């Protein structure tokens, strides 16, 4: 459970506590990150992230590895962060198509910067039940009818006539 | 032939289903030679009198029912005694008329009262019956006795029986229950004690003349002392036509399977009840057809046909028949056979040397049912485009009686004792007219049948009634078969009237009725006496006279309850209410729209689909009439406007509806100098697309524009769609569709990677999904929806059914708007579309009988005499049986969506979960099957609008504070268009977004159901989104260890786990927090 916070393939899982409401079962949001080196900059001495939780924010997917942040006050650079999506539809892009694997945001520029950040939610992976008061509760914001009114909403016509004025040279 | 070889391939698999039994015909043999032998010994007893036949078998336990009045000597003009009985091996099993079909069969016996005991003196008055059954009675001592020697007591039961539910004519009942047991042949008898050879002349058994003399036209005691007098001169006939024609076998096997299709037997038709048109009909048609001698003397068929030639012939001549309102037939013993055209608006076929009137037993109210069933036979036979040769023959009309019939009126009928017959009911007959219409069935039914012919006329296609209550078995202890049927020493408990309307001459409720002039006519001037006291002689619209009919058409309630409560209390009898409580009860539960006179209209009134239609016609005529730089090709609309066969009919003025906003598609001239890119398209074309846009709001200010990219379509969101809202706040999507997806798929698709090489066509066809052929499926709904007026109440039957059931959101929606016509163009083998409710349960039948798994759909689009050939739907039967063989268990196409615009079958039926349509059909198959369980009320219509809600991943309860009920017209005033495009899309209700949001990033594991029907299903609230839980085996177990496979694996085991339960609680937890109800981790 929260005590569990290790993977056999090389990740150091960071159990998420979360505000267990009544869309939930407290709650142990259960992602990974695994270190990764390969050609991609989130691999810079940094973790891969795995089995991202959904309905991300600001600052989500560090509050998923927020235990190191809640105790050893992580302060770091970024590099890059990759292989999320809100619901998988962006594999295939429009004017791709006509002309690691489920990692969050939590990554940083390297290891020595992210000591405090990557190493001490490695430390906080088996203190996920040690230190599940320095793990911040995941009481992430509800879903409001504000972004369902601006994606049903029309769009601005002067933000769409100047990119057609501007690509019909 | 291939008429002649496919027929009979396709009636031996259902030939099984009524074939015989060797040792079923053994047994039946045997039990017939031990009731020969046992009626061979009952000899004659001594002359009696009446009063000597009172001081034998009066006050016995075994009595004969005798018929109507009770037994007395008031007419003992003659005398009663048993003479000796004659049988012989005849009957059914004279020419295996029995078939073990499912319902089974009965046999009969070569039983008659003998020349002794019956006198030609005592056949006028109905003398010769008392004198019969007293016989019979006499005889029954020593049948209790004496011919008791069945020896099969244990399994057998010995009891009287009436026949053609009459007391007169008895039936016996000797047979063994569930040494002479036919528990093997499972079969019944039937015999009763006639009249002899020539007994009555046939001038004494003429149409004016009546064998019970109290005379007019006698309709049953003529026609049973016809038929008993003729009975085996007429199977003599029939076994000698059987013997020259070798297909007479065939040709009588093709007229039970018709029989059983219509639902009609060899009963009484005529006594207001459903019966003969069936064995003894067609065993005198088809020998008579056989025989030659039609209207104009000449041969109607011969012995040369083949099976399925006379088969084929049988169907043509039953259109083709002329024996009610056309014609008359004549047949001798046989020395000729003739018919004439002399149609004398009755059913009658008075034989030449036989002396019977063959059609007697029918009615001409039947044989208008009839004829109009036969007229869909034969064009179904003339059709051979459909393969449903053996589904018309084994689809039985009265196997579904909701689906069948449209409506149907049923009152109690409290007949009470012999001296309180005039509470009730008030058909008042004379001394003739009581001799024509003794029963309560008979005497009642014409003149209500009478009262609708003066009142309604020709808003009614047919008439057809029943009387429940008759009892069957006869009471040997006491005088007669009379039960306690709805408070009545007589045995008439209730009756039902079904409402055969034709909807086009019926739609007619207040309105000009029976022309009036100066000359009196004797209609119109008693029209107001007709119809109650509604149809007073009033003003016509071209100057003339025309009565005023009164009857109230509701949208929840029927509008023929309305017109028999104005039409009988006040003209016929106020003791009787005749209503269908489940019309009301389903149309009420029906959505309506936000409309005035909604009530006051009925549901074949679309003024409000017609207003909506006219001002979408008068903007597209504005947009034709402005002219751009950039040429434009057509614009047309495919949206709910254009279709007008919704849920709900155009509410007035509806803000935030599901279906608030009309689809209409605009095209563009030739811009093929486009780039592939569909970012580079749209931007090249967009050089006058924003000025439009600019311009429509001026130019068309009473209506509105925009420019929006829509995130419907699969990765396409770079477009600009029109959100046009009317000056009254109506929707309208004004979307225009370039060729840059077909030109990427086609052209520009080799750029595309391995991961896009499947989605290549990806972007044509989320084009094509619904601007493929929709503009012509548009153009083409409009005489659909003319002809069927009734197929948009059907559909908003099905919708709201499928709303309420919460088992249509996993699919598309053109699929299932095109799905609710198949019952209405294509009603073979069934009615077609003539209630809502009888609509939603064909088509829940035409899709429990097209099964996913085993039978992939396909249909063909027919106008209302377009039609496909079998050579063009070969192509659609060999796409539906490929991706039969692609996808067995239909996990991507269960059902394939096969029209004539859409060959291949997977045009609107991709992605459509298996286990989910297969739950949805065992759904509809249980509703069904409930709402037949229920009766008639409104827990027969609750029964497939209530489901479960429960037992699944996540509980269907949720709440919200977004309540949106009444701006989307469902009631528990807006008038004009919202202020800002945002606060208009806030209007709505977004936990539905939300929800639909929640199942599209969770589809793999936890599939959030719904229903398509946001509005339906919300109803009074609109704010809960019910979101029924489908969890995948790898929600809360463990799956294989693949961290790359972009999964939700964790650390709940070491690395071999699934998507966590916990996770995607907690994942679930922000996005459910608004609407914080119930749910839980998996």
């Amino acid at each position: 459970i929260e005590d569990i916070s290790a993977m056999k393939n090389g990740f150091i899982v960071v159990p998420f506590k979360l505000p267990d409401h009544k869309a939930l079962p407290a709650s142990l949001h259960f992602m990974f990150a695994k270190r990764h080196q390969s050609s991609n900059s989130n691999e810079s001495d940094c973790l891969f992230l795995v089995n991202l939780p959904l309905l991300s924010n600001i600052e989500h997917m560090k509050k998923f590895v927020g235990q190191l942040c809640g105790k050893y006050d992580t302060v770091s650079h970024v590099e890059e962060l990759l292989y999320n999506d809100e619901f998988g539809l962006h594999e295939v892009d429009l004017s791709a198509l006509t002309s690691p694997r489920n990692t969050a945001l939590l990554k940083f520029v390297d290891a020595a910067s992210i000591n405090n950040c990557w190493n001490a939610l490695k430390k906080y992976s088996n203190l996920h039940a040690k230190h599940p008061n320095e793990l911040f509760e995941w009481t992430y914001t509800t879903p409001s009818f504000t972004t369902f009114v601006n994606f049903y909403k029309p769009l601005d016509i002067d933000y769409l006539k100047e990119d057609i004025h501007t690509h019909m040279a | 032939l291939f008429k002649s070889n496919i027929f009979k391939l396709q009636i031996d698999e259902l030939l099984e289903q009524v074939k015989l039994k060797q040792k079923h015909v053994l047994k039946v043999e045997k039990f017939l030679h031990k009731l020969y032998d046992i009626l061979q010994e009952i000899p004659d007893w001594e002359e009696k009198s009446l009063a000597e036949v009172d001081s034998f078998f009066k006050n016995k336990i075994v009595s004969v029912p005798f018929v109507d009045p009770k037994p007395i000597p008031q007419n003992t003009n003659y005398k009663f005694n048993y003479k000796k009985p004659d049988i012989s091996l005849i009957g059914s099993f004279a020419l295996k008329a029995g078939i073990y079909q499912p319902n089974g069969s009965s046999i009969d016996t070569l039983l008659t009262m003998p020349k002794e005991l019956f006198e030609k003196k005592d056949f006028l008055n109905f003398r010769c019956l008392h004198k019969r059954s007293v016989y019979l009675a006499y005889l029954t001592h020593h049948l209790l006795i004496l011919l008791k020697k069945d020896k099969l007591d244990s399994f057998l039961q010995l009891e009287y029986s009436y026949f053609d539910n009459d007391p007169l004519l008895p039936i016996l009942r000797i047979s063994c229950s569930k040494d002479y047991n036919f528990y093997k042949t499972r079969f019944s008898i039937n015999l009763l004690i006639g009249f002899p050879y020539k007994v009555f002349e046939p001038k004494k058994l003429l149409p004016n003349r009546n064998c019970i003399r109290i005379l007019p036209a006698t309709p049953l005691y003529n026609f049973s002392v016809l038929s008993s007098s003729t009975h085996e001169n007429y199977l003599k006939y029939l076994y000698k036509t059987k013997k020259q024609t070798e297909s007479f076998v065939e040709a009588t096997v093709l007229g039970r399977l018709w029989l059983q299709q219509r639902g009609f037997s060899s009963n009484m038709s005529h006594s207001g009840s459903l019966g003969g048109f069936g064995t003894f009909e067609f065993t005198i048609l088809m020998a008579a057809l056989l025989n030659g001698g039609g209207i104009n003397s000449n041969k109607i068929l011969l012995h040369g046909f083949s099976s399925y030639q006379l088969f084929k012939g049988v169907i043509k001549y039953l259109a083709t028949m002329d024996l009610c309102h056309d014609g008359h037939l004549q047949f001798h013993s046989n020395p000729a056979s003739k018919y004439i055209d002399e149609g004398f608006q009755t059913p009658t076929l008075f034989d030449k040397s036989t002396k019977v009137n063959i059609l007697t037993k029918m009615t001409v109210s039947s044989y208008q049912i009839l004829k109009e069933y036969a007229g869909e036979t034969l064009r179904m036979l003339n059709n051979v485009v459909q393969d449903q040769f053996s589904n018309i023959f084994l689809t039985n009309i009265s196997r579904f009686d909701n689906l069948k019939y449209d409506l149907c009126y049923d009152v109690q009928l409290p007949l009470g004792k012999y001296n309180n017959l005039e509470t009730s009911l008030a058909a008042t007959f004379g001394s003739m007219e009581r001799v024509k219409f003794i029963t309560l069935e008979n005497f009642l039914a014409h003149k209500i049948t009478n009262v609708a012919r003066y009142a309604l006329g020709d808003r009614i296609k047919y008439i057809q009634i029943e009387m429940v209550g008759q009892k069957s078995d006869f009471p040997i202890t006491k005088r007669k078969v009379y039960s306690n049927t709805g408070g009545n020493h007589f045995n008439f408990d209730f009756v039902r009237v079904k409402l055969i309307v034709n909807p086009s001459e019926c739609d007619k409720l207040v309105t000009k009725g029976p022309a009036h002039s100066e000359t009196m006519s004797t209609e119109a001037a008693v029209f107001k006496n007709f119809w109650g006291i509604k149809s007073s002689l009033r003003r016509f619209k071209d100057g003339s006279i025309t009565h005023c009919c009164v009857w109230s058409t509701s949208s929840s309630e029927p509008i023929i309850s309305s017109i028999v409560n104005f039409a009988l209390q006040k003209h016929v009898s106020k003791k009787a209410q005749i209503s269908n409580e489940t019309i009301k009860k389903f149309h009420n539960f029906l959505p309506l729209p936000n409309l005035p006179s909604s009530a006051k209209t009925s549901v074949l009134n679309l003024s409000s689909f017609f207003n909506l239609k006219k001002s979408f016609d008068d903007l597209y005529k504005i947009i034709f009439q402005m002219k751009l730089p950039l040429s434009v090709k057509s614009i047309l609309p495919v949206g709910s406007a254009f279709r007008y066969t919704s849920l709900c009919q155009p509410v007035p003025f509806a803000y935030s509806d599901p279906d608030f906003f009309q689809d209409v598609i605009l095209e563009f001239e030739t811009s093929p100098k486009w780039p592939d890119e569909i970012t580079s398209l749209e931007k090249a074309k967009t050089a006058f697309l924003l000025k439009i846009q600019e311009e429509l709001s001026a130019n068309s200010s009473t209506y509105r524009s925009f420019f929006s990219r829509d995130e419907s379509i699969p990765y396409n969101l770079e477009i600009v769609t029109l959100n046009i809202l009317t000056p009254e706040g109506y929707g309208f999507k004004f979307r225009v569709l370039t060729e840059r997806d077909e030109i990427l798929y086609l052209r520009a698709i080799a750029n595309a990677r391995n991961e896009l090489k499947p989605e290549l066509e990806a972007t044509f066809l989320k084009f094509t999904a619904k601007y493929l052929a929709s503009v012509r499926h548009t153009r083409t709904l409009e005489n659909i929806s003319h002809s069927y007026q009734f197929y948009s109440p059907v559909v908003r039957l099905f919708k709201r059914w499928l709303d309420t059931h919460l088992l249509l959101g996993h699919i598309t929606d053109e699929l299932a708007e095109l799905i609710a016509i198949k019952p209405f163009v294509d009603p073979a083998p069934y009615f077609i579309p003539g209630s809502l409710e009888n609509g939603f349960l064909k088509v829940l039948k035409f899709i429990s009988q097209w099964n996913w798994k085993d039978d992939p759909l396909i249909l063909d689009l027919v106008k209302p005499e377009e039609r496909l050939t079998l050579a063009q739907y070969k192509g659609i039967q060999m796409n539906f049986t490929n991706l039969r063989n692609s996808d067995p268990n239909g996990t991507h196409l269960q059902f394939f969506v096969a029209s004539k615009n859409d060959p291949s079958g997977i045009l609107y039926s991709s992605g459509i979960p298996l286990p989910i349509a297969t739950r949805l059909t065992a759904l509809a198959k249980v509703a069904v099957n409930l709402l037949q369980t229920h009766g008639l009320n409104q827990q027969t219509i609750n029964l497939l609008f209530t489901p479960g809600l429960k037992d699944y991943d996540f509980v269907v309860d949720l709440r919200t504070p977004i309540g949106l009920k009444s701006s989307c017209g469902i009631l528990s005033a807006p008038s004009n268009f919202p202020e800002n495009l945002n606060d208009l899309s806030e209007k709505m209700d977004p936990t539905y977004q939300l929800v639909k949001y929640l199942n599209l990033k969770y589809k793999n594991s936890l599939i959030l159901s719904s229903r398509k029907y946001i509005g339906v299903n919300g109803g009074e609230k609109g704010d809960k989104n019910v979101i029924t839980g489908l969890i995948k085996p790898l929600f809360k177990g463990a799956h294989k260890f693949r961290v790359n496979l972009d999964c939700n694996v964790k650390p709940v085991d070491d690395e071999n786990v699934i998507l966590n339960k916990e996770a995607i609680f907690h994942e679930i937890a922000a996005f459910g927090n608004d609407m914080v109800i119930n749910f839980e981790t998996d």
